[PDB]
């Protein structure tokens, strides 16, 4: 192959020399469930990272006159008492740069997926500060997540907060990857302003779900452009803790560069589990659920770190997509509330309308985003502006479906109209919609050429619609990229090749649409 | 003299003096932190005596590297805010700090955000209404001089620009001024708020106070505290009336909550901090009137699980003089401040306070909103034809009272150009007896849209 | 896709024999200068010649 | 394309693997090679002294507690520029007379030591139990003691037994005898800390007190080897210990002892016991690094392949040979 | 230089050790209990190092006799079980002495209960459907072959009764080796699967572990890492694919919360240890499949209090590929195996592996069962008369799907009589279209009930 | 190994002794039954339930 197999390890030995530098020692007097005491070390900082013998990293964390506290971070079984602790003179670090992308990481920054090292820009510090207020500016460019429902009704401007909130197997982790998906039209560009760069945080997940999701990155392109910065429940508390900061600080070395990131914590929940754990094994007094004090601070300084900076700055933005999983639907709970109160918005995901078909399963209208329309391309914003109304009449009638003979003409209109928007929400896991088609998938429910489809044919007449117009009235979709909005005379052109494309169309029961 | 840490357990931090130097309860300290990533100097506000010359702090600021054994200086006074016409047009955190300017305000006389309430042979016997010239507000749910105002909503309501309107209000026709009490801003919401007043130029009136979100408990629960001290320089020193908006108050709640919580204190019935009513009482007792100058706040409050029993929002509304509710169905009918006239109350709505016959009128329109409200169902499923003839006049009638609510606000004038109008309360009172009498029922409804009083409403009618 | 799957799994394979025992033989010149490279370690960690 | 690079991956994954190994043979061979130039002692005093060349380049009371230690001590120092060589034993047997007196009554221990801001009941109760059982210089200190407020009752005790042992010392420096009490205190403690059997048969104190005693002079200080102040010491502090460890206790008291002369111990551990001259030159280099005169207490340790190992205070400075063969180990790529 | 017992408290005993001979953590310890009615030897496990050479550790078998200062030597590994081919067809208990064969593997190799799970870079999703026969779990919850398998229930549900089933569907069969690992469950129904493995000639190719729930808690926690330590030897040692039964694996947490306060740890939520999330995880992460060795686990999991939200199954829930969930209002209502069709899941069930028509006949059910249960509520009062046509009939058809998910499993014989059925895949989603599409509705509903396929379908309509 | 879950509600209702049917449960079952009453009553706790 190379004669690297040994050159490198000259370049080592070469290189190589471990220099008698004065060191302040502890030790270990207590050590039980992931904690570990450390007696001495007079200069530590808090949440700084004490090495132990057997190569073990610990943080400390709790700091008093007789010992410090330290979360260990893996490999716990290892330590013991009397064991020598050196402090290193860092707060807790990661490195960080492009080479990051397409890798898997832990929350200290090593390679877990089995390929090379990472070779690092730089190193940040987990705990720098956030943007202030005078360094950040308006949200204002969409970051298109690709599902109709989101970018629809609950849009996400890069440098917003949404949270992904719903029970378990709700689809969250798949809005998210969906999300990831959709970015890979803006990376193929090469335009830093358009490419958004992902960074994938998994906290407590096992390790083969977090296989799977870099699975359906890769056979969907994303990864080269996507890390993942994994946790898995396999790894100690300290981790589970840590893992959203070592994201954060990731994405945040190309958020001041420049480049727009793209943040999903996959869960906070466990994030704020670990820390509880955390926090009760070092004997920090508890409050509701058992959690710390400063569980919401947890939180908050981490999202906060999502930010659209200034133009001062290189105008850089990172979005966050908290993953929260709330037991039996109670969004009431403490950590629900607390991550609703920090986010800028709410996609709820429900088990009831996950079984009744409505999957992505958005709840609209309990669903919000603070942003609004000012994170919507003015297209899907003129198109899209009519649909929320139409769905909230849509779920006041429902009661209604079986009367609609009894209904007043524009009540049994508005009715059907909902039916097939409804349905137009739909859509397919790991299959994002590039934005000028949900603007055309949008138009033909809000402006009504939908009410001829019958209702069970919605979404095969949408996908055939859009593949039609991709393969042959491509215009249509450059207009709507290339200058934003739907002009008048792409709305026109639209009209007629829906209206062709009507006659060709078989629905399902047999019936014709003109 | 100066004192050491010795324990560092998150924002707690227990600083060990010398005998003859404890500093007294919620004193302000200052410690250092040297490490290069994370320099900075941490402002911990005494919070206990432990004993052996031990007080427990709460940072102001996040701990993480600071040092065993560093020096923690006493100021002497606790944490203190600049006040004074200076902090008019610029944002401040908790701690007094200027964030759009760092280093202004420094020089400025400072208060300490600790401060009784008004002596009670200070305060005002007698409820007085605040005239704010807004239509909606005076004539339904009238806001109290020196009170306290709920008010409820959310995105794409209409809030940030009643907050604007209430800051031209009373910057104009009172002649005062305004201070944004920013408890647990959203960084994003806080610049929002920031570019949003500066452009409508209503920053020169108003004293940004934000807490932001990602600091330590200790701040998001002192800036409404700092705020309001910045208003009681107003109220007393400048004798100017002053509108004290505190966006959450629900946060200023929690934010105890989690500091009595990081202090040990055992936790009261649904977890909230076993003195929830003391802290909200010494929060909201310095709003009010005295000598004649009066505080008065828009308190954006959060309901936990929607759930007015629950011990915060319950604390939160023994104080609440009004409550106006901003609503998306009323907003996306183009009626502008947005408020829903029937969710929305006030507790001056009385005979007594108000006269008779604001009263009188102010129920009729009540009745005429509830009962439209209701038709609202069989207009939307029978369609409008398949009322009464009765009904159909009522239904007329309520819509044209409904837009009429609206007005041409002064937050406004920045779009379109229109100066904004403030109707005296007796047009307000004396039009809608006439609307509610059907004397303008011929007139078209687009007549109603944005208009302030009858000269305007017969102006535009007159224009159509 | 189900034919690229087979062929590269195919090729996965031919290779990871090949890589085996390229190892193999590179194991040997790397057992070769691990006498030269331990003489240097040795000499550095001392502080003079070995 | 993702075939490819999986290939591409396999054959880094073989070149970071091989790599690896190598790396793990060649330092077991320069293992195998310092163990081998280790073992000669020209060598190893040749590493050392490289070792020096490189450094040449170069409590536990509370506030209120801590304040009443340093007043105790400074009358103590007050008293003690009249007192003598027996007037000091008679002191320190005193001293430990009341230590034994207020561990046995608790509740005297706890009136005695009670935060109470009045001294004059508390020094009442004081002479009116032991004022004409003991001599003046006794009351007087064991009295200042009693004035001043205490963290903790236990500090009280730990106060009078503080004194109790620098009357000792005092007495080791009116004799000079400094360096010989230090040099057996040290021995002494290194004995202790071997044979953790007789640590532990001496740290029960729910037995007898003189039981304990008379072991420790059966087994340490009954030879004639044993000097005279580092006898009484230890005689002391077996007699005082109230559940803390015996080796722990003397290592502690050579610290203090040390202390008391503004000297502070520094452990230093290497493969041989050096010569005189590199000792002397390791004394001068760590004292320019503290900046304080430090004395050296040497450990065998034959295992830091002809490295020499420093702790000080909380601070270490580490060049075992088997320390940086380690470090050489666990920084292979 | 052996230790000696200080302090014991029920299951946890302190061992004090000379200075330079404290054992590492998990190490094993060896106590004697001298008392003739309760004399044996203590297996200690060493849980936490807690200074001044004290050790804390929790017992194996009962402290009940253990006298303070009796002398613990230290075994300097870990708890260690016998491994290899030799275990296959024996039971073992949680310190891997054999029960049925005292002293039977002694002399084989033995492996540490403790191991780091496989490194992430060995980890593949397995996306591999195992048809085990039964109607619901075959269209609704298809099981991964390889992949995790969990049947969360209530307290007496029939998760024994269906993990037995599924050893009788999936092993029974199966070419590779078994094992049991029985973490507090009870003994009848282990000595149960016992026999019936024995008559099966099941036994020669399954091992069992078993710590059942009237052993202490330190082997409650220790089996099913036990157990697990041999299905790990079978996965890595010998390439077999290897079947893990686990029966209760919430046992193991419930065991750790029972430890937790000796231990010194302060609660968490509901009383659980704060360590619940990490200590479930490492072995949860254990029990994963890596490509080319298969463990297909099959993970019976107890629900306290019949809440979903209890955070011991909510945190087991993310370990899990496929997770049947069992409900006492299924149970109630006569359905066995029990199964919630609506709350149960699987991450095999999209339409890339199950194929289109199996992921739309399971959607169409799960449609309807959801619509029938938003039904439920109406139809008790206003009655079924005042349902749309379509949502009655939408009801007739759930009524008889609910039924159909029932079937009469082989392991159930006992619970009804008749004996147990198998049903194809091909046969679930045909009949599962049929009902979904109507093809049924003329049939009585309780033609439906405990037949298992189509042509039991039409004998049991024709009976009727 | 079951349960007799004894209901107020059913006993009021003169189902005395009050056996819910539908949680009670006996996982011995059968076998803990003479032949003669298995048969008799096989399915009778699943139809009573239903
Ligand atoms: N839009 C969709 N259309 C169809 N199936 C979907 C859709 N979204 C998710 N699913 C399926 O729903 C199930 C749950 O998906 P996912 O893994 O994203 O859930 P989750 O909310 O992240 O839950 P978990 O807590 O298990 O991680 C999976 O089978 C996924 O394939
Ligand atoms: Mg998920």
């Amino acid at each position: 192959s190379a004669a690297d197999i040994e050159g490198a390890i000259e370049d080592y030995v070469s290189s190589f020399s471990a220099d008698t530098e004065r060191e302040e020692i502890g030790t270990v007097i207590d050590a039980g469930d992931g904690i570990a005491h450390v007696e001495g070390l007079p200069s530590v900082m808090t949440q700084e990272l004490l090495e132990f013998p057997g190569g073990v990293l610990g943080v400390a964390l709790n700091l008093d006159e007789h010992s410090v506290g330290a979360v260990i971070l893996g490999e716990f079984e290892k330590i013991e008492e009397g064991q020598q602790v050196k402090r290193t003179g860092e707060v807790l670090s990661v490195p960080v740069g492009d080479a990051f992308l397409g890798r898997v990481v832990n929350p200290l920054g090593q390679p877990i997926d089995g390929q090379g090292d990472i070779a690092a820009e730089t190193r940040r510090a987990l705990e720098l500060q956030a943007p202030s207020v005078v360094q950040r500016q308006s949200v204002s460019e969409p970051l298109q997540t690709g599902i109709k429902a989101i970018d629809a009704m609950t849009p996400i401007g890069r440098g917003q907060r949404q949270l992904i909130i719903g029970d378990r197997k709700t689809g969250k982790t798949a809005v998210c990857v969906d999300t990831i998906l959709n970015q890979r039209e803006a990376w193929l560009t090469g335009d830093p302003k358009q490419q958004v760069r992902c960074v994938y945080v998994a906290i407590g997940q096992k390790g083969t779900t977090i296989a799977s999701v870099k699975r359906a990155l890769e056979e969907g392109g994303a990864m080269e452009y996507t890390t993942i910065v994994a946790a898995p429940a396999s790894d100690a508390a300290g981790f589970k803790w840590l893992a959203p900061y070592t994201g954060s600080a990731i994405g945040q070395h190309w958020m001041y560069n420049g480049k727009h990131v793209l943040i999903v914590f996959d869960d906070l929940s466990k994030q704020a589990d670990a820390y509880r754990a955390i926090s009760l094994l070092l004997r920090r007094p508890p409050g509701r659920e058992a959690f710390p004090g400063d569980v919401f601070y947890l939180h908050s300084r981490l999202l906060e770190r999502c930010a659209k900076l200034s133009d001062e700055l290189g105008g850089g933005s990172m979005t966050g997509l908290p993953i929260i999983e709330t037991k039996a639907n109670d969004i009431s709970a403490f950590i629900p509330t607390n991550v609703i109160s920090i986010t800028d918005g709410q996609c709820f995901l429900e088990s009831d309308l996950f079984n009744q078909g409505v999957r992505p399963a958005i709840n609209v209208g309990v669903s919000v985003s603070r942003v609004g329309g000012a994170a919507q391309i003015k297209a899907m914003k003129e198109v899209a502006g009519s649909l929320r109304l139409d769905l909230s009449q849509y779920r006041e009638l429902e009661a209604f479906a079986a009367f609609a003979s009894d209904l007043d003409a524009a009540s049994k209109a508005q009715l059907d109209r909902g039916a097939r928007l409804v349905e137009l929400l739909k859509q397919p896991q790991y299959s994002p919609l590039a934005v000028e088609e949900q603007v055309v998938a949008i138009f033909l429910g809000t402006q009504g050429h939908l009410d001829s489809v019958p209702v069970e044919d919605v979404q095969r007449f949408e996908s055939e619609l859009l593949e039609h117009v991709k393969a042959s009235h491509s215009d249509i979709f450059d207009g709507i990229r290339e200058t934003k909005k739907l002009s008048e005379e792409a709305e026109e052109k639209l009209v007629s090749v829906i209206n062709e494309f009507k006659k060709g169309f078989q629905a399902s029961d047999g019936s014709s649409v003109v | 003299t100066a004192g050491r840490v010795v324990r560092i357990t998150g924002p707690v931090v227990d600083v060990e003096f010398p005998r003859g130097s404890v500093p007294e309860l919620f004193n302000a300290l200052h410690a250092e932190i040297t490490f290069g990533a994370l320099a900075k100097t941490l402002t911990l506000e005494v919070a206990q005596h432990l004993g052996d010359s031990l007080v427990r702090c709460i940072s102001m600021q996040p701990t993480d590297g600071l040092v065993r054994g560093v020096e923690v200086t006493d100021t002497g006074a606790s944490i203190s805010v600049p006040v004074g016409d200076g902090v008019k047009g610029h944002v401040f955190n908790a701690l007094g700090d200027c964030l759009d300017d760092p280093g202004y305000g420094k020089d400025f006389e400072h208060w300490s955000i600790h401060r009784k309430p008004p002596a009670f042979s200070d305060l005002e016997p007698r409820t007085e209404m605040l005239e704010t010239g807004l239509k909606v507000v005076d004539l339904l749910t009238p806001y109290v001089r020196g009170g306290k105002i709920a008010l409820f909503g959310g995105a794409g309501v209409g809030k940030t620009v009643l907050i604007q309107e209430m800051i031209n209000r009373i910057a104009r026709n009172f002649g005062g001024t305004s201070v944004f009490a920013g408890v647990g801003e959203r960084t994003r919401e806080g610049n929002d708020l920031w570019v949003e007043l500066a452009d409508a130029n209503v920053l020169k009136d108003t004293a940004l106070v934000f807490g932001q979100m990602d600091e330590p408990p200790g701040t998001r629960m002192r800036v409404a505290l700092s705020a309001l001290t910045m208003a009681e320089f107003f109220r007393d020193e400048q004798g100017q009336d002053v509108l004290l908006f505190i966006d959450n108050i629900f946060r200023f709640t929690q934010a105890g909550s989690e500091v009595s919580t990081l202090l040990g204190r055992m936790p009261s019935a649904v977890g909230y901090q076993p003195t929830l009513a003391d802290e909200m009482g010494e929060l909201q007792e310095r709003i009010t009137s005295t000598r004649g100058r009066s505080i008065t706040s828009m308190q954006a409050v959060y309901v936990p699980a929607d759930d007015y029993t629950d011990p915060a929002p319950a604390t939160t509304f023994a104080h609440l003089d009004a409550t106006t509710e901003l609503s998306r169905a009323v907003f996306s009918k183009g009626i502008f401040p947005a408020v829903d006239p029937l969710a929305s109350s006030s507790t001056i709505l009385d005979p007594a306070i108000v006269g008779d016959e604001h009263y009188r009128v102010a129920q009729e329109v009540i009745r005429i909103l509830q009962r439209y409200k209701d038709l609202q169902d069989i207009i939307a499923i029978l369609g409008i034809d398949e009322l009464s003839e009765e009904d159909k006049q009522l239904v007329n009638r309520a819509r044209r009272i409904e837009r009429f609510l609206s007005q041409n606000m002064m937050a406004a004038e920045q779009f379109t150009g229109q100066p904004g109008s403030t109707v005296p309360l007796k047009e307000t009172i004396e039009a809608f007896d006439k609307l509610t009498k059907g004397e303008f029922d011929h007139l078209p409804e687009q007549a109603f849209f944005l208009i302030g009083g009858l000269d305007d409403l017969a102006k535009k009618a007159e224009s159509l | 896709r189900a034919q690229a799957s087979g062929e590269v799994a195919q090729t996965l394979t031919q290779a990871d024999q090949q890589l085996s025992a390229q190892g193999d033989q590179v194991r040997s010149g790397l057992e070769s200068s691990v006498d030269g490279l331990s003489a240097k370690l040795a000499s550095r960690i001392l502080g003079v010649d070995v | 394309a993702q075939g490819a690079q999986q290939i591409q991956l396999m054959r880094q994954q073989l070149i970071r693997q091989l790599r690896t190994g190598l790396g793990a043979e060649a330092v077991n061979k320069a293992a195998e090679i310092v163990r081998a130039h280790v073992a000669d002692p020209q060598a190893q005093s040749a590493t050392v002294d490289r070792f020096l060349s490189e450094l040449e380049q170069m409590s536990r009371l509370r506030a209120a507690s801590r304040q009443s230690l340093a007043a105790l001590v400074e009358k103590f120092d007050s008293v003690a520029g009249g007192l003598d060589a027996d007037g000091l034993t008679n002191l320190a047997d005193e001293l430990a007379s009341v230590a034994k007196l207020l561990l046995s009554e608790t509740a005297l221990n706890k009136h005695l030591a009670e935060p109470t801001d009045d001294s004059a009941p508390k020094v009442r109760l004081l002479e009116r139990l032991l004022s004409d059982k003991v001599s003046a210089t006794t009351l007087d200190l064991l009295r200042t003691a009693v004035s001043n407020r205490w963290s903790t009752e236990s500090n009280l005790i730990d106060a009078v037994e503080h004194t109790a042992r620098l009357a000792l010392l005092k007495r080791a420096e009116i004799a000079g005898e400094v360096d010989e009490v230090e040099e057996q205190l040290f021995r002494f403690g290194r004995v202790l800390d071997a044979e953790p059997r007789l640590s532990a048969l001496l740290s029960d104190y729910t037995t007898p007190a003189e039981g304990r005693v008379a072991l420790l002079d059966k087994a340490l200080t009954g030879r004639p080897g044993v000097n005279q102040t580092a006898a009484a010491l230890l005689s002391q502090t077996v007699g005082l210990l109230r559940g803390e460890r015996a080796d722990e206790a003397v290592i502690d008291l050579a610290e203090l002892a040390v202390s008391r002369r503004g000297e502070v111990v520094a452990h230093v551990s290497a493969a041989a016991e050096l010569s005189d001259a590199q000792r002397t030159r390791l004394t001068e280099v760590l004292s320019r690094i503290y900046g304080r005169p430090v004395s050296v207490q040497l450990h065998v340790d034959p295992e830091l392949l002809g490295g020499l190992s420093i702790t000080v205070g909380d601070e270490v400075i580490d060049g075992s040979i088997a320390s940086r063969l380690a470090a050489a180990q666990t920084g292979l790529p």
